[PDB]
């Protein structure tokens, strides 16, 4: 064979709903968390932290409790928090603080009542006053607060009103990352964390975590043997930033505070692009698959191929999707996930919602997360000496 | 699930696939959900390390497998994880809406190594083993300091390089001995 | 007054809402005052067909096992033919189809032997079970137990401390020793009155009928060499929750091929697990197992059931041949004064339900003319009379139930029901008797059998013999499964002396443990 | 609104009492469809010095 | 656009009710609906003649109202004005569709 | 738009709107209704670039064997909020100030 025509595999990793792919394989495999499998998650969800100094006056170095900052050892990190593990991560009942509130019990919609008496009047600058009248035309009268140059408003007869009502919905379950997830811990700084979308921090998180199983701690290593414009990128996606595809439309169409920007976000490339700028500098080509489901398989294509063609020698690959209020609306709509009132009511928990192949299956539960391989050819990768985990023929 | 059986049973009947040996089937999603976009690499990161482990995972959530995945011959539906004695090849498949079925065929590093010579092969082992040690290091030191990821700022260039980097393409950095940084040094060219 | 408008009208219409609110609370204290909280909760309706779980792909499981056995044999966790590994096989062959042949031919021809002694007997052990599986693929599933019946031993160490054990009979290495042992009977059953033995209706009572007892003990040896089928045969079962003789008949009757829908009161993940991991690991080829929330206090649950049962549309559309109505609830601590909204509870379960649930079936069969499938009814007698004492109405109900045998022949209802009526004696390690298992040792050595609940469940499942169905259509059957109990005067009070006699020996080498120490 | 009155909250305590009503009637059509009406009689003290 | 106008970019602006409103009417259904979003500034009433219901907000809740803002990006490159895929031959029921 | 912001004011809709929303939609359409084809379709995005990147795509999968004709090229609205956002991004001309 020639090996610059082998792909392997080199280095992997992913965000998921049992933490990343170590702790999601030994759930997996074996069905209960390691010591070591407990301890990640609870450092992963934020319960424990090492410390170096000193506490009470008295050195310490060690793990300590979170909040307290007590001294722990491993040993009790298993029966002091495994319970509450399992209870905040994997397939549960939707979490509403990891989604800013929404409550599927409480999903809110507007409503329209039109005007039966002439309104209260209210106040406010010159220029709501005007964008008032501009909106109501004959129904909206204002009239200055002739103190402060403010003004005060009536409406008539006949305008209308929206108004928040709630609906209970039926997808009460999902598959959530481990509740107190945070990229901070792995050292992205807060300003990024707060000018990026949530998949983002997902996806470099993975990256990393991926170039970490192929033994590298710097990607200008490949520079020693490649050339700058030799490292492709083709990480993709179903859809793009959800937080800022929302707000874009929704939040902004209520006159809420924004970053301005916040369109760049919602694009597919963007988290691609994320991954080049902080880590990268590559020249390299970066291509951007979509395939709702089945991205993740078209970007590693996308990449054995690149490399193949000799454009890239190194492809990141993989994919990632969010889960948000309104994409679990229509993939109820479409009948796709399964429904937890019904699922309920024939006494499956929700661990037992998804269940491929068995008689009484009726849908997928909806999840987040992120996934990422390095891919290389087989002559490069024994060049670095980096580990090979599969060859993709 | 029962037109994907369909498919893969097909493909193996097709191919003439030996009567009896039966592929052993994963079904992750039971554990995680579907995190659409993401999908498909979660399942090959777990193929991977059935190919390392020899150990095929099982659906939990398999109470009772449906009659129907009865006369898909050549697949078993296991419940429980499964030790086996080494794992060849695997295969990966997904069917995204808008008609996009994917697919993904895997297989074990022994065989890539065996196109080496022993000399070859034994170097690449002690490269990896040095940079396992540093690897393993490296992960302690970011873990204990909430620094895993540590973000660049400059390039390894500067900006008069910059454009003839982008074309020399045997430029290449060197390990800065003062600062231990990768740069491209000023006389690369 | 001018637009006829009022406010005190809300307020007359709230007091009026007083008035319901008042009249309604009564009726609760009344009803309260004569039943107690215990009953009151537990009597409520859980019966419920969309929480039905359904078992029944043991083809998949049968690959799955077989496949297992292969990899367990070459990483050397299997070395030699063990009682372990010829049940597994039983099951494997109980499972077999012509696709598990296939598949097991496959991996057999294609075990590399030249990779050591553990693959070469792969290959040897794998072939000797496809050809078995080829000579029972035409053969319906029989229940076949290969266990070794134990007996009860209680440990005192050196240092005074207790530890109870089944350990194996070192006279009884098969369950053809343990039928020999049981037509053998004892010293204490010398007029010898074999410890398990069937009884006729006589004109002063029930009396010992050797032919009957010998048809009977015939079955239990045929079973013991060539096993039980249960091909066909549709089951209702109450009480078979874990460590009940309930689960091991379960098991019985789903590896002989049976249809058995189980009850639970409590319905939760772990126990549909409990019931999944049954059926994976036992259950046969055309087995069905149906796993649903009931509640034997409501009489609602009962109707329910039933209808559920024997609906063609939204139910099972079966018809049953057997019922097993184990359930019970411990009555123990309760005396004459103690008779309490719990002990009508448990009365109420295994005595007034037991009954009603048996009248429904009948309506069903009678209004549907299924008048050639009468069902047999194991009904769960009990040799204690009041001997342990301080159990509550639980001898009641046990004593209550023995009038069936009589209204069998005094009512029309003969056509849809036979009787088979289980003296059961003391079964080791069940929920009603574990915590007298470490007497239990001793009890035996005064000449009475003790079983443990693999011993009695095989018993039972021979009443379920066809030769015994037969006779039961003749007249009912009343089994005295005793081991001679009732051969011991006095039980409580020679119970309540080996209790002690085992304390005070723990505790007078823990005294001089103790002192050592100090 | 001068004399903070309300007519709505005589209604309002009302409909609070309807929940009363439906609270206490649940449980009398759980006891009886486990009792029957002979029962139900038959069971009533009737014992005065 | 469907009616698009820069010159009336709609946006939604925030009120808050100052005094209990005047009484509508709606299902009862969508009453309940106010009374979940809105707790206990809403209260609601039978229409006892239909089953219908009636409905009151009180002071502390609040409103949505539409305003216009004249935008500043007033040209665009269009397709010309009324084109249609239906010339092509296109059948309704996709052009309706996608 | 209509799936966050109409659905949000409860107006009427076809319900698998959501499927519409995707990039990939427009080329299942094509396949479907004048091709059959079994082969493979790629989704590439870049929102400028993205019709050479699709070029791009089919030379090379094409020059790679795994078709020998592709259809290539891509597409684009204009709407009242993206109007919006290039116009806070300094990206599009102003029109007020260009009269």
């Amino acid at each position: 064979v020639d090996l610059e025509k082998v792909i392997v595999v080199t280095g992997f990793a992913e965000v998921g709903p049992w933490g990343n792919s170590r702790t999601r394989w030994e759930m997996e495999a074996y069905g209960e968390f390691s010591l070591e499998g407990c301890i990640e998650m609870a450092w992963i969800m934020g319960l424990i932290k090492n410390y170096n100094g000193l506490i009470k006056g008295k050195p310490y170095s060690g793990w300590v409790d979170a909040k307290t900052g007590e001294p722990v050892d491993d040993k009790d990190v298993k029966p002091k928090y495994e319970k509450y593990i399992l209870e905040h991560s994997g397939i549960r009942l939707i979490e509403p603080e990891l989604f800013g509130g929404y409550d599927p019990n409480k999903k809110q919609l507007l409503h329209e009542v039109v005007i039966q008496e002439d309104l209260d009047p209210f106040q406010c600058s010159a220029e709501t006053a005007e964008q008032f009248k501009r909106e109501h035309g004959d129904k909206v009268e204002i009239f200055e607060i002739p103190e402060s140059g403010e003004y005060t408003v009536r409406f008539k007869k006949g305008a209308t009103l929206w108004i928040p009502k709630a609906l209970r919905f039926d997808r009460l379950v999902a598959g959530q990352i481990p509740t107190g997830w945070d990229a901070k811990r792995y050292g992205i700084p807060d300003d990024i964390i707060q000018q990026v979308d949530p998949v983002c921090l997902f996806v470099l998180v993975s990256t990393v975590e991926a170039l970490l199983s192929s033994g590298i701690t710097d990607p200008y290593e490949f520079y020693k043997y490649v050339h700058v414009s030799e490292l492709g990128n083709c990480i993709g996606s179903g859809m793009g930033g959800a937080t800022a595809l929302r707000g874009m439309h929704r939040d902004r169409f209520l006159d809420k505070p924004l970053q301005n920007d916040i369109l760049q976000e919602s694009f597919i490339n963007t988290m691609s692009a994320w991954v080049n700028m902080l880590l990268l500098s590559s020249s390299g080509p970066i291509k951007t698959p979509v395939a709702a489901c089945a991205t993740a398989v078209e970007s590693v294509d996308v990449g054995v191929e690149t490399i193949l063609e000799g454009k890239a020698r190194i492809c990141l690959v993989g994919g990632f999707d969010d889960f948000g209020e309104e994409g679990s609306y229509e993939f109820a709509n479409m009948k796709a996930t399964s429904n937890a009132v019904d699922e309920f009511a024939h006494g499956r928990t929700p661990q037992e919602m998804s269940r491929p192949t068995t008689t009484t299956r009726n849908g997928f539960m909806e999840s987040q997360g992120s996934g990422v391989q390095v891919i290389m050819t087989a002559k490069l990768a024994l060049e670095m000496g980096v580990p090979i985990y599969g060859i993709l023929a | 699930d029962k037109n994907e059986s369909s498919v893969i049973c097909q493909q193996l009947a097709h191919l003439g696939r030996k009567k009896g040996n039966a592929v052993l089937g994963i079904f992750q999603k039971y554990l995680t959900g579907h995190p659409k976009g993401a999908a498909g690499a979660w399942m090959l990161n777990g193929c991977l390390q059935v190919l390392n482990t020899g150990l095929v995972p099982g659906n939990r959530n398999a109470d009772n497998v449906d009659k129907v995945m009865e006369q898909f011959d050549y697949i078993v539906y296991p419940n429980r994880s499964i030790q086996t004695d080494g794992i060849k090849a695997f295969s990966v498949t997904s069917f995204g809406f808008g008609q996009k079925g994917a697919q993904c065929i895997g297989v074990h590093p022994k065989y890539l190594y065996a196109t080496l010579d022993e000399q070859t092969y034994n170097e690449y082992c002690t490269k990896v083993q040095a940079r396992q040690k540093k690897a393993y290091r490296y992960f302690h030191n970011g873990l204990i300091n909430n620094t895993l990821f540590q973000a660049k700022e400059k390039a390894p260039y500067t900006d008069e390089q910059l454009s003839a980097v982008l074309l020399n393409p045997d430029a290449r950095v060197v390990e800065d001995k003062k600062t231990g940084q990768l740069i491209f040094p000023p006389n690369f060219m | 007054r001018y637009l006829k408008l009022d406010i005190r009208a809300g307020d007359k219409a709230y007091q009026a809402s007083q008035e319901s609110a008042k009249v309604l609370q009564s009726q609760l204290d009344l009803w309260l005052a004569e039943h107690g909280d215990f009953y009151a909760s537990g009597i409520e309706p859980v019966f419920s067909p969309l929480k039905a779980r359904v078992y029944d792909s043991s083809w998949n499981w049968a690959r799955q096992d077989a496949l297992s056995m292969y990899y367990d044999i070459i990483f050397g966790r299997l070395k030699t033919v063990d009682r372990e590994i010829v049940s597994q096989c039983i099951r494997i062959m109980n499972r077999a189809n012509p696709t598990l042949l296939e598949f097991m031919q496959y991996h057999i021809d294609n075990c590399p032997t030249d990779r050591g002694e553990t693959y070469q007997l792969a290959k040897e052990l794998g072939a000797q079970l496809i050809e078995n599986c080829k000579e029972v693929l035409n053969a319906n599933p029989v229940y076949k137990d290969v266990a070794i019946p134990t007996g009860p031993k209680t440990t005192i160490d050196a240092r005074g401390n207790l530890k109870y054990e089944e350990v194996p009979r070192p006279s009884c290495r098969k369950l053809e020793h343990y039928v020999q042992q049981m037509a053998a009977g004892g010293k204490i059953s010398e007029y010898t009155i074999p410890f398990l033995h069937l009884r006729k209706k006589s004109v002063m009572g029930w009396e010992y009928n050797k032919k009957l007892t010998s048809l009977y003990l015939d079955c239990l040896e045929k079973a013991a060499r060539d096993g039980l089928t249960f091909a066909g045969k549709y089951a209702l079962m109450t009480g078979a929750g874990a460590g009940s003789i309930g689960a091991e008949v379960l098991q019985g009757l789903i590896s002989g091929g049976a249809h058995v829908i189980v009850t639970t009161s409590r319905y939760s993940r772990e126990v549909t697990e409990y019931y999944q991991s049954m059926y994976s690991r036992y259950g046969a080829r055309g087995s069905q197992l149906v796993v649903v929330p009931f509640n034997q206090g409501s009489v609602q649950d009962v109707n329910a059931l039933v209808e559920y049962i024997y609906d063609t549309k939204n139910g099972l559309g079966w018809d049953l041949d057997y019922i097993v109505p184990f359930a019970a609830i411990s009555e123990q601590g309760r005396q004459i004064d103690g008779i309490d909204s719990k002990s009508e509870l448990a009365h109420r379960i295994m005595l007034t339900n037991l009954i009603r649930l048996l009248g429904a079936v009948k309506t069903q069969k009678a209004s549907r003319g299924y008048e050639t499938r009468p069902a047999q009814v194991i009904l769960p007698l009990s040799p204690n009379h009041g001997t342990f004492g301080s159990d509550g109405l639980y001898s009641e109900s046990k004593l209550g139930l023995e009038t069936l045998f009589n209204r069998w022949e005094s009512e029309n209802w003969s056509n849809y029901l036979t009787i088979c009526g289980a003296i059961i004696g003391w079964t080791r390690g069940t929920g009603l008797m574990s915590g007298n298992n470490i007497v239990a040792e001793a009890v035996e050595k005064f000449g009475v059998r003790t079983f443990s609940q693999q011993e009695m469940a095989f018993n039972l499942l021979g009443l379920m013999a066809p030769t015994i169905v037969d006779l039961c259509q003749n007249e009912p059957v009343c089994a005295d499964l005793n081991g001679g109990l009732q051969f011991i005067p006095n039980l409580n009070e020679l119970m309540t002396r080996e209790r002690k006699n085992l304390t005070e020996t723990s505790e007078i080498r823990q005294a001089v443990t103790k002192e050592t120490a100090a």
